[PDB]
């Protein structure tokens, strides 16, 4: 056949090298190419374009110069003021708009053309609840960084209602790394419990912050909501005695996939070296990660279906493309075991609310698994280990003198009560 | 109380919700008992019209179908909501229905189809009524209920004089194992059996006179 | 050729439709409120509804006013988290005790909602509702038993 | 006591955070007190309570 065009829309770097999405993107295309036994007689070609991801004025000019040029998909353009921009044109056209981070979905958008790979906060939000939960926790004081972080925590936010906690929601300063005015204030308020909400390169610059502050003992807890928390370079906190619990989709401990990532930092040489940011070496981060996900799952899609003639749709002459209402079904239905674990989508939406979390935790080791999340299940945590040698709190004379008494009136006789005494 | 569905016939002991399928009112606190004849794997077949409300845990406004001839009983599930439940095999010969009310709500109720088929395959019982009667714990010893060998539950319903209440007292009471309630105790439930209504629990050595 | 845009007056169109205001340097005059995303360099839209950094203020104010202690927000939608949003860091910095909860999805029945507000012992509510659906909550409260003089 | 000439009284400020001992008088040179306060900083020995 005339072989598929993939669309693509990415950040426009000046001077930097390729972002991490677009590189990913660069690398799915390729890796399927060669492995010929995913699509034996069909081979990809992408026709990447770049964007300023905050004008959604050029984000809808460069989606319909790959409509008029004709494409099969557009994976993205990642951001919440420009994704809306594509998902409309996306809609009106046909064509699939594959996104790969989250955003705010208006509760009365009517849209069939869209499908998410990043994990859906009805879900994610509920697994930070049933983790605050585990631990018995009774304050905790969700720190956010931009006035999106209220909808994505927002099954977090009305919990108090239905059980016993006490939010006391807080917020990072405006776009400086200065939390040093905001951790003097959970440091006088007792606050020992906190639920980041910030992305993993600015959860390193807080931890920094937190360090340089007396906030790195055994009293304190961190829960953290990013899922790029085992990039994290922890070698400065690992002894302080600290508990910081995240979550990772990003299924390392398959060979296939720690294989994939062997591949991904070789291939990516163009990692600069960065010692003052606070993260680890180059990383496949749960951005690229589902990058690389969703050309498979579309690939699943081309692959049952051999019928896919990409034609060239006209933003102006308004025409929906006509296998593109199939198409966007053999999406929803489609099953992966991608690098990020099982991939599927809720047929209702088109979101990701059944995925498989691995709960880590910071141990003296580094970051340890500890558990697994699963919507269907829970808290399934492994959560019985020793480790280090073990100690007694109990020990001789509080032993409690057996006494043999027989009962006989008036000496031992059992008292003449209603309620059952013991 | 007032649950004027109930119809009886050998099979088919078909019986709805107060005021199906109107509405049912606040406060109401039924007692459906159903006898179930001994055959056919009590059959709780619901109809689609469904509004026992859906308040959180089911704490108010639901629909207990607990598992026995009474209130202590296996909890099969508390049925409140929106979808309507269906067919609970249960293999008693016997079917529990509390359904209740609060004082703030709508509804339109339920209904519900009976008469599996199987085979029959403690059961005490003492029915006693009228003005004074004796209740003695050697009745399941006389009549032969139980074997001596094995664990006794008895039921002793003690059904009214029409317009009257009812002043238990205790002239003979001993327990085997005194001060221990989870091998031998006495409950006065009132009403009909249910956890919630349960008047006094003695398993110590006095029973003051309720 | 016009000289002025005055809104679609949607979050999911007016971002769309500012976007290209700036871009061809017309301006473009809003309406309604709309969710700022927080890194967006657009210099050719100005709002003329009464901003949410400020109205929750004044919210915030009227209830330290009354001395209240424990308020109880409902909101309708995910984005009434980013409108009230001085006011849910309220307790970090006052003695307050937010109880946040949130109306169905589309459907106008709170009655479900109102009995757990009931039942709470919960007097003291800051609705972020439309006029066209605070209408439909008043009549569902007082088909229950919340409108005496105990609740505010 | 400090271990012999290596820099790692991590071995030693763990039985100090252990035996919960606040007031320290430590007696080093200037080049090797510096090299003591990064390794208690780095266990969690830097907080209000510790002098
Ligand atoms: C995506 O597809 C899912 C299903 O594939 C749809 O369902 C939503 O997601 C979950 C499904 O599990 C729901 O959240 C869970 O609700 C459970 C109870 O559901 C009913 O509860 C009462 C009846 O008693 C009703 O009021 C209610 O509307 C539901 O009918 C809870 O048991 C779950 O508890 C969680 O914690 C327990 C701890 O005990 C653990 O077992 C698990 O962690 C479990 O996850 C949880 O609360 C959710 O309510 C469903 N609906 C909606 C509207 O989100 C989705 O609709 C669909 N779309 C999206 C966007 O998610
Ligand atoms: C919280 O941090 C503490 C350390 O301060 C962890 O406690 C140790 O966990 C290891 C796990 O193998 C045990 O062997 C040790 O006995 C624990 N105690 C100490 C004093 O080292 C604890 O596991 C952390 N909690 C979570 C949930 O990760
Ligand atoms: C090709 O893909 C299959 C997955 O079906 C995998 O098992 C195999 O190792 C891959 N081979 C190469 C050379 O990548
Ligand atoms: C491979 O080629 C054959 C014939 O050339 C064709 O019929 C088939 O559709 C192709 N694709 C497959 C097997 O996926
Ligand atoms: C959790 O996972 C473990 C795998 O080690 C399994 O043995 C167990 O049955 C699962 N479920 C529960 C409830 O522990």
């Amino acid at each position: 056949t005339h072989v598929l065009r993939f669309g693509g829309i990415f950040e426009y770097v000046e001077s930097g090298p390729m972002g991490a999405e677009e590189l990913a993107f660069r690398f799915a295309v390729n890796t399927i190419n060669r492995n010929r036994t995913l699509l034996p007689n069909t081979t990809l070609t992408y026709d990447t374009q770049k964007i300023n991801l905050y004008d959604s004025f050029e984000a809808s000019k460069k989606a319909c110069d790959q409509l008029s040029l004709g494409v099969a998909a557009i994976f993205g353009p990642s951001h919440s003021s420009s994704a809306n921009a594509v998902q409309s044109i996306c809609n009106a056209l046909g064509v699939p708009h594959i996104q790969t981070r989250w955003k705010h979905q208006v509760s009365d958008n009517k849209d069939s053309f869209y499908v998410s790979l990043y994990p859906d906060f009805s879900s994610l939000s509920r697994a930070i609840l049933d983790l605050v939960q585990f631990f018995k926790w009774k304050t905790v004081t969700v720190v956010y960084d931009d006035s999106t972080g209220l909808i994505r925590l927002q099954e977090l936010i009305k919990a108090p209602s239905r059980y016993n906690l006490r939010l006391k929601i807080r917020q990072l300063p405006a776009d400086t790394k200065d939390a040093k005015p905001l951790l003097k204030e959970m440091k006088r308020g007792k606050e020992f419990h906190v639920i980041f909400d910030c992305s993993h390169e600015m959860a390193a610059g807080i931890l920094k912050q937190a360090l340089a502050m007396g906030m790195m003992t055994e009293y304190y807890h961190y829960i953290f909501t990013t899922l790029d928390l085992f990039a994290l370079d922890v070698e400065p906190y690992r002894y302080s005695g600290v508990n910081m619990t995240g979550f990772r989709i990003l299924n390392t401990e398959n060979t296939q996939v720690s294989s994939i990532i062997e591949k991904w930092s070789m291939e990516r040489l163009q990692a600069p070296p960065k010692p003052d940011s606070g993260l680890l070496d180059g990383f496949m981060t749960t951005d690229a990660a589902l990058m690389y996900d969703a050309v498979h799952v579309v690939s699943v899609a081309v692959q049952q279906f051999p019928q896919m003639t990409v034609s060239s749709l006209q933003c102006n002459r308004h025409k929906p493309w006509r296998f593109g209402t199939r198409f966007m079904s053999l999406i929803k239905e489609a099953h992966w075991e991608g690098l990020t674990g099982r991939i599927t989508f809720n047929k209702t939406n088109g979101l990701r609310t059944d995925f498989d979390l691995d709960v880590i935790s910071l141990k003296e080791e580094g970051l340890e698994k500890i558990g697994t999340w699963d919507p269907a299940s829970g808290l399934n945590m492994t959560e019985s280990q020793k480790g280090k040698p073990a100690n007694i709190t109990d020990s001789l004379s509080n032993r409690s003198l057996i006494v043999t008494t027989i009962l006989e009136e008036p000496y031992v006789l059992f008292k003449k009560s209603d309620k059952p005494l013991y | 109380t007032q649950c004027g569905i109930w119809v009886r016939t050998s099979n088919g002991g078909h019986f709805a919700s107060p005021n199906y399928p109107d509405s049912y009112p606040p406060n109401k606190e039924c007692i459906y008992i159903l006898e179930a004849a001994p055959r056919q794997r009590i059959e709780l077949t619901f109809d689609e019209r469904y509004y026992i409300e859906p308040s959180f845990e089911c704490r108010f406004d639901h629909l207990e179908v607990r598992d026995g001839p009474f209130g202590f009983s296996p909890l099969i599930d508390r049925y409140c909501g929106m979808k309507s439940p269906a067919l609970i095999r249960s293999t008693g010969r016997f079917m529990w229905i509390k359904f209740s009310s609060d004082e703030e709500l709508e509804g339109l109720g339920f209904r519900a189809k009976y008469s599996f088929i199987p085979d029959p395959d403690p059961d005490c019982q003492f029915e006693l009524s009228g003005a004074d009667g004796i209740v003695r714990s050697s009745q399941v010893e006389q009549e032969e209920k139980t074997k001596p060998g094995q664990a006794v539950d008895c039921i002793w319903t003690i059904k009214a004089t029409p317009k009257a209440k009812i002043y238990l007292r205790f002239l003979d009471y001993q327990m085997e194992h005194s001060n221990e309630c989870k091998r031998n105790f006495v409950a006065v439930y009132d009403g009909s059996s249910a956890i919630e209504n349960l008047k006094a629990k003695f398993c110590s050595t006095v029973a003051n006179d309720v």
